[PDB]
């Protein structure tokens, strides 16, 4: 437990934003929506299924 | 619109108390159940003639 206080590690999210997705860090709208459209449309939808 | 309450709130704080809190719940359930039952039967004969 003192190493605890020391030393924590990330356990858990905060559960109002826990994270943002990466093409909000885009350079530009077309790359931004052709990476949500492919996301959508393959990537989520093969990881959900792995 | 929708997105920003998401990712930042509704609302903000303006008027929060400073505080410990602790809770404790804690239940006990115990049962013993013992039955037996003895049976002793004894049957004697004698028998004479002449």
């Amino acid at each position: 437990v003192d190493s605890v206080s020391a030393s924590p590690d990330f356990v858990d999210f905060v559960p109002t934003i826990p994270m943002q997705e990466i093409w909000t860090l885009c350079s530009s709208e077309a790359q931004a929506e052709a990476m949500r459209k492919h996301y959508d449309d393959v990537w989520a939808p093969a990881q959900s299924e792995k | 619109i929708s997105r920003y309450f998401d990712r930042v709130g509704s609302h903000f704080l303006t008027g929060i108390v400073m505080g410990g809190r602790a809770i404790l719940a804690s239940s006990t359930n115990k049962l013993r159940v013992k039955r037996d039952y003895s049976v002793s039967v004894v049957a004697k004969a004698s028998y004479e003639g002449l």
